[PDB]
């Protein structure tokens, strides 16, 4: 009849790293032999043009700062000069068994947790969450900056049983937007597949390929690697790009972040769009956190209002709580300290 | 004694830029007079010897990260 | 040679992304063998009772390895590549609690014992194990199922108690064609003990003497390098209690209120990566874990590997 | 000891007190000679009970972990090749856990309990119990309240939700839940990888003597591919004593496969092969053949440990040749073997897949693969022509021993080259 | 109300690297198969040419330093001995959505910034900025030292529909000046294509090809790398072709600023905060005066004090090149 | 111990000439006795092993360039 001190969920909707290839459009049905986009280095010189402080206003102290440029080595990934199309493929697996914790102390809390998850599922399917997870696959939101200013984006999704293609899909990723979730016909079959993968026990494997027509020789944007120890010699690059065996790649957690942006249910954002699903719902680009404990909108508060004292939220908040179970997460409340 | 240092103001940590030579007694005096003599906001201060060995650096409102 | 398998099972080529690469407070690299001996036991409590079989041993064959590391400018060491975690509700950046990751291509020789071998065909068992093992995670890393241009690699099975002595070198030299681009990790506990009375010059412990086998250490010219017994690595080799055993409710932060607890430390040992052609019988290559819960020893090894 | 609280007055008012202005008259001008000199621990009696003296701790696993930090040293295993914290006991360093106020009171508490000087006599000046001050017990009743609370910290054995708990299967039974801790003392003892091994003085002296090819009886050690595990954040004092000489970081030993740092796509045979025929491409040209088996080979006087490594070092080459064959077996989905090859032939059993196609050479190559001396003897001679300056082995009974292991690798190499073509 | 502490704008006008190749003039309509220009090495013996620091005035050290000189290896790029023309080819991508930041830290500052940029666009379009960018494509300013002393420079710009050429343009880059901005009935079309790209109407991808008669075997100048018979000079090459960095091509496009608080007897400069040129070593938009980028941005967004109509083009041109703004 | 070296005096670095075998303890002893036993001015000294591997060389009044 209280929150367990250990409570953890495991990641359903688990993608892989997204490798990058490059070739021509209209040779993209036969794109299995396209060479990879490789990461190379270059040099870059610029002037320090940042905001000055208040204390120094003088032409001599500013002109002496631009006598000396600074230099640095960065990484760059480009398409080849004869290729205009970026190919990005990754494999998604939708596991299922969603509301079952991978850790729980109290047997009573697990017993009145999986019953509440069942009376979510038996009263309404995963179809509302499944349409919004499948919509972020059907528009190529996992192409982050590779999507913006592309001429045509084309997404191909293949369900795979053992080594065969059970059903294939095909989408125009620009024709469906990023703001408003709409209902389609070829897309609801994919939504039903993802829902039947989340509801059952056993994985559903997808391969997702996106083709973005960008232009000859243009710059593509793989994910950038975070290094906390910077080399103290003057040797090191200033910008390192992620690469899976000499192929430029996007991280799996960044693809998965792109798939989780379904949260449109906090009573704000008349023109922001979806944000990702997080406890204490926070955006790293905006800097803030939109679901605060001062308001009845947090996972740590919505969850134990809906489980312990069976005070159900609104249905739109229940969708958030179940989506926040599908991403996983480690949770506490710490019965002993 | 007064030792010679090179104070550099760069964009990020792994940038090369010609710096200005100071005269300071200790490394803490160099960190104090490298706290000032900084013109810009989003820049990194770096303290070096006269031959190019790094000593400490500071990245836009953090601690001085000493270089062992 | 405790609990000799009546059947080997070859999960052929498991591709793993973002496995844990730290593996102990002292070592780093390929993950711990206890991860694999826990993975085979997680298979055992999902398909092992539904098929009345016993998955108990495991052979670790690493084909391909890649770590997210980077070498800094002006250092001969490595540092780990990290992930940007989410922010706090304050809007500030959280702590950087660093973690090592690695990509990983592995093969798993399982070993099957029970009476469910004699009721089901050898092809029923292998699918129900393989398609189960694509729903699970190995070392904190996702097991990535097949899709490619080639063909998916199939899950075989031997019956290594069946056949004549010609079949006992026709079968165990047929699987070794499927294990050969990689290397097998075996436990070498006799080397680290016989290297301990080899040191008669000093009277050390096993700690400073396992540190004296990891070395490409350079001997003075009477330069030269001391001899190589093989590709030897340090491995975590189990746990050892540093607390008495607690009743299953008297800590309220446990993973469950029905199992006893001990606070344990690590326990370090020696292992060797070797090509599977040095292996006489592939059942000798399997990893088990035995416990002495009257002591505090919870460890794992490959027994029956002379 | 007597000079122990007397060495505090000469370091404060000599260097830091340079000018005392009347703008400040609050703490350092009036109270420093009044209450802050000897009886100063009255208002500072809230950091003194705060600490804990541990060996295995929890905060390196995650900083927001508030379970139990334990001191209890392990027992020995009793099984041969196992290394832990159990082999310390007088070389160990006991970690302290508390706030950021643990520099002065820890050194004050440490010296009186650890480091006593009783070795000489068992009879004389050991039966003394009346060498105390012998004062009264009623005079100091009210304000001596700190004798008992100076040691007794709380117990309550706990763990945390971010503390890495695990199940271990018992033989024939259920489970034990194992909660590992971080060994501070063992990582500290292994952080004496620095002074004796990496860049202390006696090691870099022998690194200098290696370049000048000198000789003294200290050989040095070299640790490749270590990794840095930095604990804490920017603050390695909210965790442990990570501030004296272990600067909030941890040095990790490698446990890597040989497949570590392998080259991405192997070069296919018979395009420009002039040096690389049966060697493969290996980085041990100057490592395995140059300096390894060529010293103390001319004045061999014992045959107990010399020919074992000569027997197994060629077995390593026989294994890594098959490794090279298996790498070129997969990973290469095409062949255009018409240019570039003029001395590299009869390799369709050795570097060629089946390709679902008759790649025959006017023979029965595609279903039968026997007489493999087009590879076996052809690199068994490559191994012999790896050296030609060896002269005095001829006319000796030890040259028969060199042909023993090459009669052995001409035993074990045939049938593993016929069983792939069926 | 106040300036957000995190602002970030992305760059519009993405150029690629420019790959250099060589052939003969009047083989320009079949220049798809031209051989690339290769970077190669040569040795250099140098001489003591720099100023001596008045303690090295002595003959006894100057003779010893001129006796034994220093020997260097440089990277050099030349045309072949029979090719007289340098072909330079890159693609330009014009994105649009110019006023929207990519990272922001306020909701009211972001809304008022978008309100201000929409007010700018709804008063006059991107036509004045796009005229000045189309002019820097028409003259071949992206040929930096490859343009000076050239016998003829011809620039061809193709607009790419899918892979097909919608419109092709053809310019004489030496007749179109480098220090003016005039009007022409075929350069107006390129300016309004770039205007329809920056305002967000269509998808605009351009293919820019420049030819330059430099002469048989003469030296061409690729962009130069920083050094990590010791080598004195390293040239940029993508695979084996000599190439120009994308940021140096991009620099020569936003050299459109002709509105100074200083003397206009020096031509256009590149759009920068604190408008600066390293080759002249001074910043022409000082914050002593009130015409740098940050002061004009703060006055035009926060306290609604608009600058003059010409300085609004400068502020929007700094928003087109992107950058890390914000306090 | 006394190790065997081959001291060669050649015109330039990439010249082949039959050398003279010495007996030296260290490589620094070989560099000292190759500083002498040099007859000419504009020549290059080279120190090798007995099997033809180069160790160090010196070109007409410069440092000994060691051969890694």
């Amino acid at each position: 009849l209280s929150t367990a001190s250990v409570l953890a969920f495991e990641r359903k909707l688990d993608p892989s790293d997204a490798l990058m290839s490059a070739g021509a459009w209209a040779q993209r049905d036969a794109s299995q032999e396209w060479p990879a986009v490789t990461v190379r280095e270059k040099s870059v010189r610029g002037t320090i043009s940042n905001r000055l402080k208040t204390k120094d206003r003088d032409p001599a102290k500013l002109d002496a700062s631009i006598q000396s440029p600074n230099l640095q080595t960065v990484d760059v990934a480009n398409l080849p000069s004869d290729a205009d199309t970026l190919k990005v493929r990754f494999t998604l697996r939708v596991l299922g068994g969603a509301g079952t914790p991978s850790a729980c102390n109290d047997a009573a809390y697990r017993d009145k947790l999986l019953q509440t998850v069942a009376t979510y599922v038996n009263d309404q399917g995963f179809a509302e969450l499944a349409r919004r997870y499948a919509h972020n696959l059907a528009n190529a939101r996992f192409l982050w900056r590779n999507r913006v200013g592309a001429e045509a984006v084309e997404v191909r999704i293949n369900h795979i049983r053992q080594g065969e293609v059970a059903r294939a899909w095909r989408f125009d990723a620009l024709a469906i937007g990023l703001r408003d979730f709409k209902a389609d016909a070829e897309l609801d079959a994919l939504a039903e597949l993802i829902a039947s993968g989340l509801s059952g026990s056993g994985h559903v494997l997808l391969e997702v390929v996106a083709f973005a027509r960008i232009g000859d020789g243009q710059e593509v944007f793989p994910s950038q690697e975070l290094i906390l120890d910077k080399g103290d010699k003057k040797g090191q690059k200033s910008k390192t790009l992620y690469s899976v065996r000499d192929a430029a790649a996007i991280h799996s957690q960044k693809i998965g972040n792109a798939l989780r942006t379904i949260d449109t249910w906090y009573p704000d954002e008349d023109g922001l769009g979806p944000i990702a699903v997080e406890p204490y719902g926070s955006v790293t680009s905006q800097g803030k956190a939109y679901r605060q404990p001062k308001q009845k909108l947090d996972f740590y508060t919505l969850l134990d209002n809906w489980v312990l004292r069976d005070e159900a939220p609104a249905v739109e908040q229940q969708h958030y709580v179940i989506a926040n179970l599908i991403r996983g997460g480690v949770f506490g409340e710490a019965e002993e300290k | 004694m007064k030792a010679a240092y090179i104070i550099k103001e760069v964009q990020n940590i792994n940038s090369e830029r010609e710096g200005t030579q100071i005269e300071a007694t200790s490394l803490s005096q160099a960190k104090r007079i490298a706290s000032k003599e900084q013109c810009f906001h989003g820049t990194v201060m770096r303290i070096e010897t006269v031959n190019g060995l790094w000593l400490a650096y500071k990245e836009d409102g953090k601690r001085w990260v000493d270089c062992q | 040679s405790v609990t000799d398998p009546e059947a080997l099972l070859l999960l052929p080529r498991l591709s793993i992304q973002n496995a844990n690469a730290i593996s102990s407070p002292l070592t780093w690299g390929f993950p711990s063998p206890g991860a694999f001996t826990g993975f085979v036991h997680a298979l055992q409590r999902r398909v092992g009772i539904s098929l009345d079989i016993e998955l108990d041993g495991v052979g670790i064959v690493c084909h391909r390895f890649e770590a997210q590391i980077s070498q800094p400018a002006g250092k001969r060491t490595k540092v780990f590549n990290l992930t940007r975690n989410p922010l706090n509700r304050d809007g500030s950046t959280a702590a950087i609690v660093e973690e090592g990751r690695a990509h990983l291509e592995v093969s798993l020789l399982l070993g099957v014992h029970g009476d469910g071998l004699d009721d089901h065909p050898a092809q029923e068992i292998a699918r129900q194990v393989q398609e189960q093992a694509g729903a699970m995670r190995l070392a904190g890393g996702s097991i990535l199922p097949w899709c490619n241009e080639r063909f998916p690699a199939p899950n075989a099975e031997l019956l290594m108690l069946g056949g004549s002595d010609e079949q006992r070198r026709k079968n165990q030299r047929r699987l070794t064609r499927r294990l050969l681009p990689g290397f097998a990790l075996v436990s070498r506990e006799a080397l680290l003990q016989q290297h301990l009375e080899t040191l008669r010059t000093t009277l050390p412990e096993a700690t400073t003497l396992d540190a004296l086998l990891d070395l490409c250490r350079i001997n003075f010219e009477p330069w030269q390098v001391r001899d190589k017994p093989g590709w030897l690595v340090p491995i975590p080799a189990g746990y050892n209690a540093l607390s008495p055993l607690y009743l299953p409710g008297e800590v309220r932060n446990a993973r469950d209120r029905e199992t006893p607890l001990r606070f344990v430390e690590n326990l370090f040992g020696l292992g060797e990566w070797l090509s599977p052609h040095r292996v006489a019988a592939l059942s000798d290559l399997l990893w088990y874990h035995h416990a002495e819960p009257d002591k505090g020893l919870y460890r794992w090894s490959t027994p029956r590997f002379v | 000891l007597r000079q122990f609280i007397e060495s505090f007055i000469q370091e404060r008012l000599q260097g830091k007190l340079d000018k005392l202005q009347p703008d400040e008259d609050d703490k350092r001008q009036t109270l420093l000679a009044t209450h802050r000199r000897e009886a100063w621990l009255a208002d500072a009696a809230r950091r003194v009970g705060q600490l804990q003296l541990v060996t295995h701790t929890l905060k390196p696993i995650h900083p927001d972990a508030r379970g139990s930090n334990l001191h209890s040293l392990p027992q020995a295993p009793g099984q041969p090749g196992l290394a832990g914290s159990h082999e310390l006991g007088d070389r160990l360093v006991s970690d302290v856990v508390g706030n950021a106020a643990a520099l002065d009171v820890f050194k004050f508490l440490s010296l009186q309990y650890q480091g006593k000087n009783l070795l000489n006599w068992l009879t004389e000046d050991s039966a003394e119990a009346l060498q105390a001050l012998s004062d009264n017990a009623e005079q100091a009743r009210e304000w001596r309240q700190a004798f008992i609370g100076i040691t007794t910290v709380k117990g309550a054995p706990a763990s945390h939700s971010l503390a890495k708990q695990l199940y271990f299967p018992l033989p024939g039974s259920g489970y034990h839940l194992l909660a590992p801790l971080f060994p501070t003392s063992l990582v500290h003892h292994v952080h004496a990888l620095l002074r004796e091994a990496r860049f202390g003085d006696a090691a870099k002296a022998a690194r200098e003597a290696r370049s000048r090819q000198e000789s003294w009886p200290h050989g040095f050690s070299e640790y490749p591919n270590l990794a840095i595990q930095k604990f804490g954040g920017t603050k390695p004092q909210n965790i442990s004593q990570l501030n004296n000489e272990r600067r909030g970081e941890n040095w990790l030993l490698p446990s890597l496969p040989p497949n570590w740092q392998r080259q991405n796509v192997n070069a296919p045979m018979r395009h420009s092969s002039v040096f690389e025929h049966d060697f493969g491409r290996t980085p041990e040209v100057s490592r395995l053949t140059r300096t390894l088996q060529r010293f103390l080979a001319k004045t061999v006087h014992n045959n107990l440990a010399i020919r074992q490594r000569r027997a197994q070092l060629v077995a390593q080459i026989c294994d890594e040749a098959l490794q090279y064959a298996a790498r070129l077996r997969e990973l290469e989905p095409g062949w255009s073997a018409t240019p570039g090859c003029q001395l590299h032939d009869a390799e369709q059993l050795w570097l060629d897949p089946l390709r679902a196609q008759t790649d025959e050479t006017f023979l029965q190559r595609r279903l039968r693969g026997d007489w493999p001396a087009e590879v076996g003897n052809r690199f068994a001679n490559w191994l012999n022509r790896a050296v030609s300056s060896d002269s005095q082995i001829l006319g000796s009974p030890e040259a028969a021993q060199w042909s023993q292991e090459l009669s052995k690798e001409l035993t074990m190499f045939k049938e593993i080259l016929e069983d792939e073509r069926d």
